[PDB]
C-alpha cells in the first residue's frame, strides 16, 4: 500500500536531532512544485449541465400562449330561436340559466351592430489627434461631453437593435475623445471633489495544482 | 484572410523567418482586401515592429516593407500632430470655469456604464424583438464561460489578517461565487419560467373564489349559480 | 446545525469547508486542501471556500446560499426538501420557492431592448351633492 | 405511548357536513358564503346526502335565509340595493332558493317542502309580483 | 475512473507518544500519496520577469519569492490600523 | 375528484348503492343527448 | 427596490479591450498587479493628490497615465443604485345645478 504522512510542522529554526516514534519509519523531503500555473479550464468546464433543463436559446420563450383568464370566459346568455317563416305567436327565445335578460342582451347586440520616441508612445486615442477640442476649450468644456454621451447611447441602441456584437469604428473613435476631455480637466482645473468610489477588490489569478493521491481504475 | 492575425500566428508559433508570408502580389495583397492601419494600442503594432526586425535580414524578397514604413511615417506624423495639439490644448484653457460636482458624478457614472455594455437610465410577443433579447443572453453566457477558473480576489481588507506564506485568507472567493451565480442563473431561466406558469395558471385559474370583489359581483355570482342547476326530472 | 464529514479522511470540518464543483457532493477540510490530498483528477481550481456557521437574520441571502440553491436546482429539478437541506437546512421550502421566483434574471435585457381625472372629479362633485339638501 | 392510538377518523377536526351545518348557524357572513357554496355543490352532485327526509333540522335553516327575501322583492321596484351589505343578503337568498329548487326533484325531499305552510306563501308572493 | 476510494489509512499500533505535530484523526492519518507544497497562492500576472514582452543571456537574483506574490505595503497597513481605533 | 368524510344513517355499501342508482340515471341522460 | 446587481468588475471592456485587469485579458504602460494594488492602495489613503500616488506606485507611471487608469476603475453597485383645466369643468356645473 506504501503510505505517506502529513507535513511535520517543525519549524526551520528548530535545530533539534530527528526523533522517531518508530524505527520502521522513513523520512523524505518534499520538493515544492513551482512554475507558471498550467492554463486552468474555463468556467464552462466548471459547472456544466448535469441536468435535463434546456438552453435559454430555444424557441419556446413564450410564457403566455393559452392563458384565458376567467374574466374572458363566455357567459351563458339567452338563446334566440327561429321556428319558421309564418310563426309569429310562438315563444321566440329560451332562457334556462342565463346571466342577463333578453332586453339587455338585445341592447348589447344593438350597440355593436521615422522618429523613435514618437513611435513607441502610441494609443488609438491619439491617431485622430484632437481637431476640435482646441476650439471648444476656449468656452465651456462640458456641453460636448453630454452631446457625445447621448450619441454613444443612441449608437448603442442601434447596435442592440441590429444583432451586431463588435462596436463600430465610429464610436470607438468617439469613445476616447470623451475620455480625453474628462482627463484634461482633472489635469487642469482640479475640481473640488473628483469622488472616489471603488469596489475595493480586483480579480487576480491564483495558483492551481493537481491532487497528489493517484487515480484508481 | 486576417493578415493581422497571420502575423500573430507566425509570431506565437516562433517561426516567422521560415515563411515570411510569401510577400508578392498574389499572397501579400490577397489578404489586404498599403496595409490596413492596425487598430489596437500596441498588440498589432509590436507585431509590425518584430516583422520589420525579422525582415531586415532578407531585405529584397519582401516588397511590402515600403508600405509598412509608410504607415510608420503616418504613425510618427499623427503622433507629432497630437503632441503639438496637446501643447496647444493645455494653453487654450480658461483661467476660471468651476466645473460642477453633481454633473461630474453623472458623467463618470455614465461613462463607466457605457464602457462595459450595460443600460444607462437617462436622468439628463413580436418574435422580431424576442430573438434580439435571446441573442444578448447567449452573449453573456459565452462571455462568462471564457473566464479562467483560477479567478480570485485581493481585497484591501486582507492587511488586517496578516497572511503568512501559507495561511489561506477568508475573502479570496468573493468574485468566483458571483461569477457563477450569474452563469447558473442564466441557465435556470426556462425552469423559473415553467414554475411561474404553474403559479399563474393556478392562481388566475380560480380568480372567482379568492378575490373578494369578483365573487361579489352580480354576473359572476349569477353564472356560478346558474352552472349548478340540476336537470329537470320529467314525471 | 449540520455536520460536514471531510472527504478523503474521516475528520470533521471546523467552520470552513471546501466544496467541489465536479463531484458536487463532497467537501474538504482546510488542511487537506492546503496540501493537496484530494486526488489527482481534480485540479484545485474547482473548490470554493464555503462556510459552515449560521448566518445573520433571515432574508439576507448571501452569495453562498444563492450558489448552493442554484446547485440544488441543477441537481434535483424538483424535491424542494432536498433543495432546502442542501442550502443548509435553516431555510424553509416556502422561502426557497419565494426566492427562486423573485429573482430578476433577464430584467436587465428587457430594459435594454425595450426602453381618468374626469370621472374622479365627477365623483367628488357627486360626493359634494350628497351633503346639503339645498342642491 | 398515549399519542399512538388516536382514532384516524376524527383527527382532521370536525367532518364537513357538521361544518356546513354550523357555519350557517353562526353569523359570520363569509363562512355563510362558503357553506352555501358547498351545499349547492352537494345538492347538484349528490342530492340524497342533503335529503330533507334524512336531516330534518335543515329546512328552517334555509327558511331563515329565504323568508327575508320578501322585503327585498317588495323594495325592488326602486333602486334599493345601495351598499354591499344588502346585496350579499340578496345573493344568499337566491342561492338558498336554488338549493331548495334542486332538492325538489327527489319525491322524498318534496313532501316535507309541501307540508310546510310557509314556502307556499313565498311562492304565491313571487308569482303575484 | 472511480471517485469513492478510501485514500487514507490508519495503522493499529498506538504510537501516539511523540506525535503532536502531525495531522491526527481525533491516531495518525496515513495517506496514499505525498503532500503538495505551494510557495505562493496568488500569481503576479504582469511583471516582465513573467510577462516576457517582445522588445529588447542575463541573470537576476531577486530577493525571495515575495516579489511574485502581491504583498501590500506597510504604510497602508499602519493607516488601516490607525483607522481601527 | 375530491372525497370527504361525513356521518350518515346508512352503511358504506348502501351509499354505494345510491351512487349506482344516481350515476346510471345521469349516464343515461348524458349518453342519450 | 430590488435589482439584479450590475457586476461591473467581472465585465470585460468593449471599446478598448486593453484597459482590463490582468486576469480578464488572456517608463512602461504595462500595469502589473503590484502597481495596480499600489494604485488602489494610494487612492484609499491619499484621496486624489496625484503626486504622492504617482510615486507611491513607484515612479515609472506618469500622473497622466494614473488618471488614464483611474478613469477605468469599476464603481460600487450600491452607488450606481444610489445615484440613479379638468377641475373647473365640473365645479362650474356643480355650482349652477
Ligand atoms: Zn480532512
Amino acid at each position: 500500500m506504501d503510505l505517506f504522512s502529513s507535513i511535520i510542522s517543525k519549524s526551520n529554526l528548530d535545530k533539534r536531532p530527528h526523533e522517531l516514534p518508530n524505527t520502521n519509519f522513513k523520512i523524505n523531503n518534499v520538493l515544492p512544485q513551482t512554475d507558471i500555473e498550467n492554463e486552468a479550464p474555463r468556467l464552462g468546464f466548471v459547472g456544466a449541465n448535469t441536468s435535463n433543463i434546456p438552453d435559454p436559446t430555444l424557441p419556446p420563450t413564450e410564457m403566455m400562449t393559452r392563458f384565458l383568464h376567467p374574466n374572458w370566459y363566455a357567459l351563458p346568455t339567452t338563446v334566440w330561436l327561429k321556428y319558421g317563416n309564418y310563426n309569429s305567436w310562438a315563444p321566440s327565445f329560451n332562457e334556462n340559466g342565463t346571466v342577463v335578460d333578453s332586453t339587455t342582451r338585445g341592447l348589447i347586440w344593438l350597440e355593436r351592430i521615422i522618429k523613435l520616441q514618437n513611435l513607441y508612445n502610441w494609443t488609438p486615442s491619439n491617431y485622430i489627434g484632437d481637431d476640435e477640442i482646441e476650439n471648444f476649450r476656449n468656452g465651456t468644456p462640458d456641453k460636448l461631453v453630454s452631446d457625445s454621451l447621448l450619441k454613444l447611447k443612441r449608437l448603442r441602441k442601434e447596435r442592440i437593435l441590429n444583432k451586431v456584437l463588435k462596436p463600430t469604428t465610429e464610436e470607438r473613435e468617439l469613445y476616447f475623445k470623451v475620455k480625453r476631455i474628462l482627463k484634461e480637466v482633472i489635469l487642469a482645473k482640479k475640481v473640488s471633489k473628483v469622488p472616489i468610489n471603488n469596489v475595493r477588490a480586483f480579480p487576480v489569478l491564483q495558483t492551481n495544482y493537481n491532487g497528489s493521491i493517484p487515480v484508481v481504475r | 484572410l486576417q493578415e493581422q492575425s497571420e502575423l500573430m500566428s507566425t509570431v506565437m508559433n516562433n517561426t516567422p523567418t521560415t515563411v515570411a508570408a510569401l510577400a508578392a502580389v498574389a499572397a501579400a495583397s490577397e489578404t489586404n482586401g498599403t496595409i490596413p492601419k492596425p487598430r489596437s494600442s500596441a498588440q498589432l503594432e509590436q507585431l509590425l515592429y518584430r516583422y520589420r526586425a525579422i525582415q531586415n535580414h532578407p531585405k529584397e524578397n519582401k516588397l511590402e516593407i515600403k508600405a509598412i514604413e509608410d504607415t510608420f511615417r503616418n504613425i510618427s506624423r499623427d503622433q507629432d500632430i497630437y503632441e503639438t495639439k496637446l501643447d496647444t490644448l493645455r494653453k487654450s484653457i480658461d483661467k476660471g470655469f468651476q466645473y460642477d460636482e453633481d454633473l461630474l458624478n453623472k458623467h463618470l457614472v455614465a461613462l463607466q456604464l457605457l464602457e462595459k455594455d450595460t443600460d444607462v437610465p437617462d436622468y439628463f410577443g413580436d418574435p422580431d424583438t424576442e430573438i434580439r433579447i435571446s441573442a444578448r443572453i447567449s452573449n453573456r453566457i459565452n462571455e462568462l464561460e471564457r473566464l479562467p477558473a483560477n479567478l480570485g480576489t485581493y481585497s484591501l481588507d486582507d492587511c488586517l489578517e496578516f497572511i503568512t506564506k501559507d495561511d489561506l485568507s477568508s475573502r479570496m472567493d468573493t468574485f468566483k461565487i458571483k461569477a457563477l451565480v450569474e452563469l447558473k442563473s442564466l441557465k435556470l431561466l426556462t425552469k423559473q419560467k415553467s414554475i411561474r406558469q404553474k403559479l399563474i395558471n393556478n392562481v388566475a385559474s380560480q380568480a372567482h373564489h379568492n378575490i373578494p370583489y369578483l365573487r361579489d359581483s352580480p354576473f359572476t355570482a349569477a353564472a356560478q349559480r346558474s352552472v349548478q342547476i340540476r336537470s329537470k326530472v320529467i314525471v | 446545525h449540520k455536520v460536514y464529514i471531510c472527504h478523503t479522511c474521516g475528520n470533521e470540518s471546523i467552520n470552513v469547508r471546501y466544496h467541489n464543483l465536479r463531484a458536487r457532493d463532497t467537501n474538504l477540510c482546510s488542511r487537506c486542501f492546503q496540501e493537496g490530498h484530494f486526488g489527482a483528477n481534480f485540479q484545485s481550481s474547482d473548490f470554493i471556500r464555503l462556510e459552515n456557521n449560521g448566518n445573520s437574520v433571515k432574508k439576507n441571502w448571501s452569495d453562498q446560499e444563492m450558489l448552493l440553491l442554484l446547485e440544488g436546482i441543477e441537481m434535483y429539478e424538483d424535491q424542494w426538501e432536498k433543495i432546502a437541506d442542501h442550502v443548509g437546512g435553516h431555510k424553509r421550502v416556502e422561502d426557497c420557492i419565494e426566492k427562486f421566483l423573485s429573482l430578476p434574471i433577464e430584467d436587465n435585457y428587457i430594459r435594454e431592448v425595450v426602453g381618468s381625472k374626469l370621472m374622479e372629479c365627477v365623483n367628488d362633485a357627486v360626493q359634494t351633492l350628497l351633503q346639503g339638501d339645498d342642491k | 405511548n398515549v399519542f399512538q392510538s388516536l382514532p384516524k377518523e376524527t383527527a382532521r377536526g370536525v367532518d364537513d357536513l357538521t361544518r356546513m351545518e354550523m357555519a350557517l348557524l353562526s353569523g359570520i357572513p363569509e363562512e355563510i358564503k362558503w357553506s352555501l357554496k358547498k351545499y349547492l355543490t352537494y345538492s347538484n352532485k349528490a342530492p340524497y346526502m342533503i335529503s330533507l327526509r334524512t336531516l330534518p333540522d335543515l329546512l328552517p335553516l334555509f327558511k331563515t335565509f329565504i323568508l327575508p327575501l320578501e322585503r327585498i322583492v317588495e323594495g325592488l321596484n326602486k333602486s334599493s340595493i345601495c351598499d354591499s351589505k344588502a346585496m350579499d343578503s340578496l345573493q344568499m337568498g337566491l342561492n338558498a332558493l336554488l338549493i331548495l329548487r334542486n332538492l325538489a326533484q327527489d319525491t322524498d325531499s318534496v313532501q316535507i317542502l309541501v307540508k310546510d305552510r310557509e314556502i307556499k306563501s313565498f311562492i304565491l308572493f313571487i308569482l303575484k309580483k | 475512473i472511480m471517485i469513492d476510494a478510501a485514500s487514507s489509512f490508519v495503522l493499529p499500533i498506538s504510537i501516539t507518544k511523540n506525535v503532536d505535530v502531525l495531522q491526527r484523526t481525533d491516531e495518525i492519518l496515513w495517506f496514499r500519496g505525498p503532500s503538495v507544497i505551494v510557495n505562493e497562492r496568488i500569481i503576479n500576472s504582469g511583471d516582465p520577469h513573467l510577462s516576457l514582452p517582445l522588445n529588447r543571456n542575463e541573470k537576476e537574483s531577486l530577493p525571495g519569492p515575495f516579489v511574485l506574490g502581491l504583498r501590500p505595503s506597510a504604510k497602508f497597513t499602519a493607516h488601516r490600523l490607525s483607522m481601527l481605533r | 375528484a375530491v372525497f370527504d368524510l361525513m356521518t350518515s344513517p346508512f352503511t358504506q355499501e348502501e351509499v354505494l348503492i345510491k351512487e349506482i342508482d344516481f350515476l346510471k340515471n345521469k349516464l343515461l341522460d348524458l349518453q342519450s343527448l | 427596490k430590488k435589482e439584479f446587481p450590475v457586476n461591473l468588475t467581472i465585465k470585460k471592456n468593449v471599446y478598448d479591450s486593453a484597459q482590463d485587469f490582468n486576469a480578464l485579458q488572456d517608463v512602461k504602460k504595462n500595469w502589473s498587479d503590484q502597481e495596480m494594488l499600489l494604485l488602489l492602495e494610494g487612492i484609499e489613503m491619499y484621496e486624489d493628490q496625484w503626486e504622492k500616488i504617482a510615486d507611491h506606485v513607484g515612479g515609472h507611471k506618469r500622473v497622466e497615465d494614473c488618471i488614464e487608469k483611474f478613469l477605468s476603475l469599476p464603481i460600487e453597485d450600491n452607488y450606481i443604485r444610489e445615484v440613479v383645466s379638468k377641475l373647473m369643468e365640473c365645479v362650474n356645473d356643480a355650482v349652477q345645478t
